[PDB]
């Protein structure tokens, strides 16, 4: 449903960095289907306390 | 995996050059002036060697 | 009917009717030995 | 700021945010939130300075790694939500020196602006010369390529595989390369690609292929197809066994040549086999016996590499068969170079067909001038000019593509030093006649990948073949 | 089209169903004629 | 004992957990080869990563087809308890109905 | 209407290549001696491989096609040599092959180099060129290669391993006063190494009534034969095929009257 | 001192091999599944 | 699956005609020879020859097709001159010429070898 | 078959040569270029003070983005008709056009010229961050390097925020296309 | 100004809809004020 | 139950019965070929081999068939199958002997694909008349199918792993079809924008605007290996 209300599949402006621009398949996928770009890192999470 | 014989573009022998190719950059040789003392002038057959990836070196760590 | 061991690479004689396993080395993995039969190849 | 660039109470991975309009201090400390590296910068100057640079060439036998950087505070990793905050700074050399001020409060640099692409992307070469579809296409064909997919492969017993004899490095390569062990693990051959229209069979994204190269091992490739079949005595009535079936024995045997099995009901390593042959001889007992042999599809013909007998999970006895299957270059087979120029080979040629140089080299390929105008992969000349001075030179050619150190006019003033047209073009004779071609054909090396799909794979006919009995229709046999 | 100083006969609407309503079904045929074509001469394109 | 969790190759709970290069030849295990994925049944499976909205942090959109003119969500989790998320909506309605 | 007399002069002439050049011939008759070079002089390949052991990190048709791209020397006795085809044995005999075999064994800590100098011949005129030596597999302990392989006749035409050349050179007019290449920018455009043409000048006046000759060439040798004898197999075996048409014809033009 | 622009080229790809020699390109997934 | 065996290229299967004329209706004097198993090394040499001769109208060759291995050489000659004349003389010049080839290159061998 | 056979004799290729200009040719383009970016600050000037009229039927905002995209759309014709002049008989891009085989003038001009600005649902760059395209610009820079437009050619290369504003620009013709191939044959088969 | 075209415009047509998504007129004048922009 | 057989997009009446698998139909690779006619497919011998024609036996063909018989399966072209006037198949490869195999009018001898016979070729999406056309078929020696380069647009093909589907008419009757309706060369103009649907492409539309320039000049050697490739050429060399 989310995905309904505004599209995912355009190249947002935040995914500099992030996502690479370029890699994405071709077809019914386009733009949904990512991939980090090389130094991006996802966060593994920590305790606020 | 290994050296190929011939160079793909003319068919000159580089099958043989792999060896003294990997002794000469120990030699402190740069790549090519590794080539050029090994006989390779055309461009194709550097290719040959320049371009070389020997992977039968690792596939022989694992035990037959 | 030559099995090699997928650890120790023994070479054991297995019959169709007994479990298939390394005689001393216990191993489960085997591999069949290759045909005796000749097989020939153009070099191109 | 402080403290998670001290590493005192605030990990790395904390991304705090201050909206300064809306009055809000926002600290995320949950998983899940996508962040880079990025350099810390102080009074428009780098913390990182020559004695990190130092200690980090002598990352071994001194201890000193990626962690101290973080740790020293010279570089801390930004999310999405705070690089909204975030005065970034692409380089350090032209951005925060000393200019017209643009801007006098960059608070970050950037390590290296290259690093935005990701692992495929990181492959194309001067990817920042091409149309940018061409470098989303390529990304999905270097997925394709083939190559060495793992080293291990020989114990692997995958149920498709595809192993190049000789993946080659690329002559003109990315700095980003280094970390995806394409190096290692290269897929393509470096092919010396002429592009011209040579007899119109190379049109509409068609390739000319030499044959005298693919007949010295260019581009050709291991197929291994992996069969596993387990057999199940679920069921007291019916009791499945590996064994070839006897004529005697079971009541309804095919015609099939069941000479290839052995006396276990497995092909031994090392046997021809096709369409005809049955690689596991399976025979169920009948509540005689029933048999319930595996064959080959009619299209497959390839040697048996491998026969391993073990338990599954289930405790069941199975094996997996590995058919090897030499996969030569032929006319169907697709071929891309790293930049989105994807085409099937259209005809070979010998090498005395071949269009030659004055040195009598012949383009290993050779691609229709018309697929770059439209595509405007400008990139790939770069990469064949760029190749053909790495080939000379004897030194192989940095791609990276937010590179100001190379541009053309320097690629070409190098190529004139070995005289060699300083644009790439040569004089070509042809192949037929021996006469010059009236212009001079841009030809060099270019990376070419072989892509999985293969004509042989593809074919595939129909005449009065197995309908299906319910609907009587036409069904795969 | 009844405003004063308004075109009567050269004023029209892209809504069909306007159309219908308003002038009958014959000026469907004619303004469907239009519409279609003016889609597809939008980009330059001919159909028969 | 209450059941079997899948390890991810090359984890620290991996058996392939700080072998050296040399050490993981000798099991048939390619040095380069990156782990992250599992074996199930045999077959080497990737989790792909699923992107999906932030939780605890307060969303205000606008919906032209709904009856509300905004709408201000909010899907709020523990720290690290009760997976399930609860969303609350505070949402203005529309000025549509006269 | 009649031959051209054409002249040689050979400008270099080493174990690995022959610079020489054709003089007063037709370009037609100059490239079909440089297609003959690749295409159509006979050399010895293995052509046949059976592996008997193959314990190496590579496949069997891997070593196979590797084995049949080493040259093997076949000066002399290719000519006297059978086409296996034309040969009435029973598939293979001295007069149409040379059998090969080998059998390494590696069983030291040391990496074995199974090379081209472990190809055993049973004829002493033709054996693998190197004997650096061409590597043929790298052998772990523990792993084997037995094979026997057999070497027969044949020419470039059928596979690119038996072309006798590593690479033929050929070149004419290198001032382009033919124009029979047009440069958008002369000056831009290297000069041949067989140019007669000043620093200053880039091209040649144009010669409206010239034609191609003059051809140079640069045959460089794989090994199987001398750069020389490539040369001299070539015109000879393009002398045969002309040859061979005529006789053919003149049956043709006989049955049609 | 500093890094000047002769050397930032060098300089910066030192950085990053570093970051790849610590971390790698899957280390995402790993540690999620450590943690 | 399809793959041509290599040396369908240069052999001739059973019952297959090496060279076969044909006379060309359109023109007097015109004759179409049809070569299985020769390539442009026998086409364009022997065509160039052809040109040589001031009696040949017109001499041309073509391979209809890469895929298969015939030679088509289309010689029209003057009223007082045959096609197959005209033929058989390009080749026995083709010939002396190779030939006179063949001694001047062994001399240049003996001459270079010598000193 | 009988220009295939002519084609033998004359060949035709396409190479790096064909992707340059003269240094005069190059000159002229940075000039124009240099003066469109001066015309475009001048506008946001005139903004900024309000100075800038709104045109009838358009508010303040598309005036002003009116007025830069058509500056901005001259300068690449300006340069791409510049470029395009620079290119001589021999040019293989030029025959490939003039022929009609492939390619057109458009193509010509973003190898050699300029490749232009890009545009996301018909509009300059948006401002994804807050009231910026990306980071590395400055808060409400409507100049023509923050909004999308790349300055530079193929052959000269994208610098990084060109070329991932030109990825961005370049997705919505991936999106479109996979749009296409949904559509293909869904009209005929319900005229059908 | 915008209007729908291509695939969505002729979907709509084919799909007869009561409310397009664009719906517009196109007006015409007959008197001065067709000539006269302040009269218009 | 017996309502779920025929609902769905698969089910009988629109699964069944508007669209299903049809035999003696081919599919592969498309490659370019430019020494082929327009209305003409180049076809892999493994194709043609499988694919048949089933030919009414009569005296004009009775030992043309007859051989075909004798070569069968084994070698090509020969035949599958032959249908007596009983309407009874007899399969070839199983037993070759000539005494069994006698033919006779009114027999169909089920042949293999040969040169020149009438196939229909076809792109999905097939959006067009233009996207089935009918073909000759050329046999030839690779893995396949070959198009000449003008019948690439009608068909909006590209040589870069594109895959096109070959169906065989199976009777005179629908063979004449194609060869009098749906024949490339009779596709030449579309009734959609009564202008030709196919023309000349990237080659040689590029090489003909060379070759029509005002410089271009040919010498005698040159023109005589031009018309060599001009089939309709009347054998008279114009005046220089
Ligand atoms: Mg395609
Ligand atoms: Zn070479
Ligand atoms: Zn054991
Ligand atoms: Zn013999």
């Amino acid at each position: 449903r989310d995905g309904k209300l505004a599209k995912p599949r355009q190249l947002h402006n935040t995914l500099w960095g992030m996502v690479c621009p370029a890699e994405t398949p071709e077809g019914h996928a386009v733009g949904l289907v990512k991939n980090l770009a090389l130094m991006a890192y996802i966060s593994v999470g920590s305790q606020p306390s | 995996m290994i050296i190929p014989v011939r160079c793909f573009t003319c068919g000159k022998i580089v099958g043989n050059k792999w060896e003294a190719y990997l002794g000469l950059l120990q030699a402190e040789y740069t790549e090519g002036d590794a080539l050029d003392a090994l006989g390779l002038k055309r461009y194709c057959c550097r290719r040959m060697l320049l371009a070389h990836v020997d992977l039968i070196e690792k596939l022989l760590n694992y035990a037959p | 009917m030559i099995y090699i061991c997928g650890e120790c690479h023994t070479e054991n004689e297995i019959k169709s009717r007994d479990p298939i396993r390394c005689r001393e080395c216990g191993y489960r993995i085997m591999y069949k030995k290759r045909t005796k039969r000749l097989v020939v190849f153009d070099a191109r | 700021r402080k403290l998670r660039r001290q590493m005192d109470i605030i990990v790395s991975e904390v991304s705090m945010i201050r909206d300064i309009r809306e009055r809000e201090i926002r600290i995320y400390t949950d998983a899940g939130r996508i962040c880079r590296p990025l350099l810390i910068v102080e009074k428009q100057k780098l913390l990182l300075k020559k004695r990190h640079i130092d200690q980090l060439k002598e990352r071994e036998y001194n201890n000193y790694s990626w962690q101290d950087l973080v740790a020293s505070g010279v570089v801390e990793y930004i999310d999405t939500l705070e690089e909204e905050t975030v005065m970034l700074a692409m380089t350090p050399d032209d951005l925060q020196e000393k200019e017209v001020a643009y801007c006098s409060t960059y608070t970050h640099c950037e390590i290296h602006p290259s690093m935005i692409l990701g692992v495929c992307a990181s492959i194309i070469p001067f990817p920042d010369h091409n149309q940018s579809p061409r470098n989303t296409y390529q990304s999905a064909m270097g997925k394709q390529a083939m190559g060495v997919y793992i080293t291990n492969f020989h114990v692997r017993m995958d149920t498709l595989a595809h192993v190049l004899y000789y993946p080659q490095k690329p002559l003109v390569t990315t700095r980003s390369m280094e970390y995806l062990r394409f190096r290692e693990l290269p897929a393509g051959i470096n092919s010396i690609v002429a592009i011209a229209s040579y007899t119109g069979y190379n049109q509409e994204d068609s390739v000319i292929m030499n044959r005298s190269a693919v007949d010295r091992g260019f581009f050709r490739s291991v197929f291994y197809r992996s069969y596993k079949e387990q057999e199940s005595k679920k069921g007291f009535d019916q009791e499945e066994v590996f064994e070839k079936p006897t004529r005697e024995t079971c009541q309804g045997m095919r015609h099939a040549i069941y000479d290839k099995l052995d006396d276990d009901g497995l092909i031994a390593p090392g046997v021809r086999v096709s369409g005809d042959d049955v690689i596991i001889g399976k025979t169920v007992t009948l509540p005689t016996k029933r048999d319930c042999s595996t064959f080959l599809r009619t299209s497959e013909t390839g040697i048996v590499d491998q026969v391993m007998v073990t338990l599954n999970q289930e405790g069941y006895k199975f094996c997996k068969i590995r058919v090897r299957s030499v996969r030569i270059p032929q006319i169907g087979d697709k071929f891309a170079s790293r930049h989105g120029q994807k085409g099937t080979c259209g005809i070979q040629y010998r090498q005395e067909d071949m269009p030659f140089t004055c040195e009598g080299i012949t383009p290993d390929i050779i691609i229709n001038p018309h697929a770059i105008p439209s595509r405007m992969t400008i990139g790939h000349l770069i990469e064949c000019l760029q190749g053909k001075v790495s080939a000379n030179k004897g030194e192989i050619g940095d791609a990276t593509p937010f590179n100001d150190a190379v541009n053309v006019q320097k690629i070409s003033n190098l190529l004139s030093d070995y005289g060699y047209h300083l644009r790439g073009n040569e004089v070509l004779y042809n192949g037929f006649t021996g006469r010059k071609i009236t212009s001079q054909i841009f030809i060099g090396p270019t990376y070419y990948q072989r892509l999985k799909h293969m004509v042989d794979d593809k074919i595939h006919s129909r005449a009065r073949g197995p309908i299906q009995i319910l609907n009587r229709q036409p069904m795969e046999g | 089209l009844s405003e004063k100083d308004v075109d009567p006969v050269r004023t029209t609407s892209n809504d069909i169903v306007e159309i219908f309503t308003v002038l009958g079904i014959e000026a469907v045929r004619k303004a469907l004629e239009r519409e279609l074509y003016h889609v597809i001469s939008f980009d330059g394109s001919y159909v028969n | 004992f209450i059941g079997k969790i899948p390890i991810m190759l090359r984890s620290t709970y991996c058996l392939l957990n700080g072998l050296t290069d040399r050490d993981l030849c000798e099991l048939n295990e390619c040095p380069l080869d990156p782990g992250g994925y599992f074996i199930i049944n045999g077959s080497e499976k990737v989790l792909i990563a699923q992107e999906k909205m932030a939780t605890n942090t307060v969303y205000v959109f606008a919906k032209k087809d709904s009856k509300y003119a905004y709408t201000g969500e909010c899907r709020s989790c523990l720290e690290n308890s009760s997976r399930p998320t609860s969303t609350i909506w505070v949402s203005m309605l529309a000025r549509g109905g006269q | 209407p009649y031959a051209n007399q054409p002249t040689v002069r050979i400008t270099e002439l080493t174990d690995e290549n022959v610079k020489f050049i054709i003089e007063n011939t037709d370009l037609a008759v100059a490239n079909s001696i440089r297609r003959v070079f690749i295409a159509e002089v006979p050399i010895i390949a293995i052509d046949w491989v059976q592996i008997d052991a193959n314990s190496s990190v590579l496949h069997d048709e891997f070593i196979a096609h590797r084995l049949g791209l080493i040259p093997l020397t076949s000066d002399d006795i290719v000519d006297k040599l059978q086409y296996s085809r034309d040969c009435t044995c029973e598939e293979f005999c001295p007069e149409c092959s040379v059998e090969f075999t080998l059998d390494v064994r590696c069983n030291e800590d040391q990496t074995r180099h199974v090379t081209s100098r472990d190809l055993i011949s049973n004829s002493p005129r033709v054996i693998p060129v190197t004997s650096d030596d061409i590597l043929i597999v790298k052998l772990r302990k523990g792993q084997e290669l037995r094979l026997r392989a057999y070497a027969k006749k044949g020419f470039g035409k059928e596979h690119a391993k038996w072309n006798p050349t590593a690479g033929v050179a050929f070149e004419y007019d290198p001032d382009n006063a033919l124009r029979h290449t047009v440069y958008p920018k002369p000056e831009e455009w290297p000069k041949s190494e067989y140019s007669e043409l000043d620093e200053d000048e880039s091209q040649a006046p144009y010669d409206p009534n010239g034609k191609p000759e003059r051809f140079y060439y640069n045959v460089e040798s794989c090994g199987s034969l001398r750069p020389e004898t490539i040369v001299l197999s070539a015109l000879s075996g393009l002398k045969k095929k002309l040859s061979d048409l005529q006789t053919q014809l003149s049956h043709e033009i006989q049955s049609d009257v | 001192d500093e890094i000047t622009p002769d050397l930032w080229q060098e300089a910066c790809w030192i950085v990053i091999s570093s970051y790849f020699d610590e971390k790698g390109l899957v280390r995402q997934q790993l540690d999620s599944f450590d943690e | 699956m399809n793959a041509p065996p290599a040396f369908e290229s240069f052999l001739l299967f059973e019952g297959e005609k090496k060279i076969t004329i044909n006379k060309d209706t359109k023109v007097p004097n015109a004759c179409l020879f049809t070569i299985n198993k020769e390539d442009h090394t026998l086409g364009n040499i022997i065509k160039s020859q052809l040109l040589k001769d001031p009696q040949v109208l017109f001499a041309g060759y073509k391979v209809p097709h890469p895929l298969e291995h015939k030679i088509i050489i289309r010689v029209q000659t003057t009223p007082d001159y045959s096609p197959q004349e005209a033929f058989t003389n390009a080749i026995t010049d083709l010939i002396s010429e190779l030939s006179l080839l063949e001694e001047r290159f062994r001399v240049a061998i003996k001459d270079k070898q010598e000193g | 078959t009988v220009i295939n056979n002519w084609l033998l004799i004359e060949g035709h290729t396409i190479g790096i040569g064909d992707s340059i200009a003269d240094s005069k040719t190059y000159q002229d383009i940075q000039n124009t270029i240099k003066k469109a970016k001066q015309d475009v600050i001048e506008v946001i000037e005139k903004a900024h003070n309000n100075e800038l009229e709104p045109t009838p039927g358009n508010t303040l905002r598309q005036t002003f983005e009116n007025q830069v995209n058509r500056i901005l759309n001259d300068a690449r014709d300006k340069t791409g008709s510049s470029a395009q002049k620079s290119l001589s008989e021999y040019n293989n891009f030029k025959s490939m056009v003039v022929s009609g085989a492939k390619g057109s003038k458009i193509n010509i001009s973003q190898v050699i010229a300029v490749v232009g600005q890009q545009n996301v649902e018909g509009k300059r760059i948006p401002f994804g961050f807050k009231h910026r395209t990306l980071p590395h610009f400055i808060k409400d820079d409507y100049g023509p390097e923050s909004r999308g437009f790349v300055e530079n050619s193929y052959l000269a290369g994208l610098t990084p925020t060109e070329f991932f504003f030109h990825a961005m620009g370049g997705r919505e013709g991936l999106i479109d296309t996979a749009v296409k191939t949904a559509e293909t044959g869904y009209i005929q088969r319900r005229l059908i | 100004k915008n209007v729908t075209l291509g695939v969505p415009r002729l979907k709509e047509l084919i799909n007869i809809s009561k409310k397009p998504k664009t719906p517009s007129l196109t007006v015409f004048l007959l008197g001065q004020s067709a000539r006269d922009a302040e009269r218009a | 139950s017996l309502k779920q057989r025929l609902k769905g997009k698969e089910g009988r009446v629109r699964g069944n019965l508007m669209g299903k698998r049809v035999d003696f139909s081919a599919r592969t690779v498309i490659t370019p070929d430019p020494n082929l006619s327009i209305d003409q497919v180049g076809v892999p011998r493994s194709i043609a081999a499988n694919m048949t024609f089933a030919e009414i036996v009569t005296p004009f063909n009775i030992d043309r068939l007859q051989e075909l018989v004798r070569r069968g399966n084994s070698q090509y072209p020969g035949a599958k199958y032959i249908i007596r006037d009983n309407g009874d198949r007899i399969d070839l490869r199983f037993h070759p002997k000539p005494s069994d195999l006698h033919l006779q009018t009114g027999y169909k001898v089920e042949r293999h694909m040969c040169d020149g016979d009438i196939v229909i070729f076809n792109r999905q999406p097939t959006l067009h008349k233009m996207s089935m056309m009918g073909h000759r078929v050329r046999i030839l020696p690779w893995s396949t199918f070959r198009l000449n380069l003008s019948v690439t647009t009608p068909y909006n093909a590209d040589f870069d792993g594109d895959e096109m589907n070959l169906h065989l008419p199976q009777s005179l009757e629908t063979r004449a079809e194609i060869q009098e309706l749906a024949m490339v060369p009779r596709m030449i103009v579309t009734p959609q924008s009564n202008r030709p649907v196919m023309g000349i492409v990237q080659d040689t539309l590029t090489a003909v605007r060379k070759f029509t320039k005002r410089d271009v000049f040919l010498e005698r050697g040159e023109v005589m290996n031009l018309l060599m490739f001009l089939s309709t050429w009347d054998g008279k060399v114009p005046q220089p």
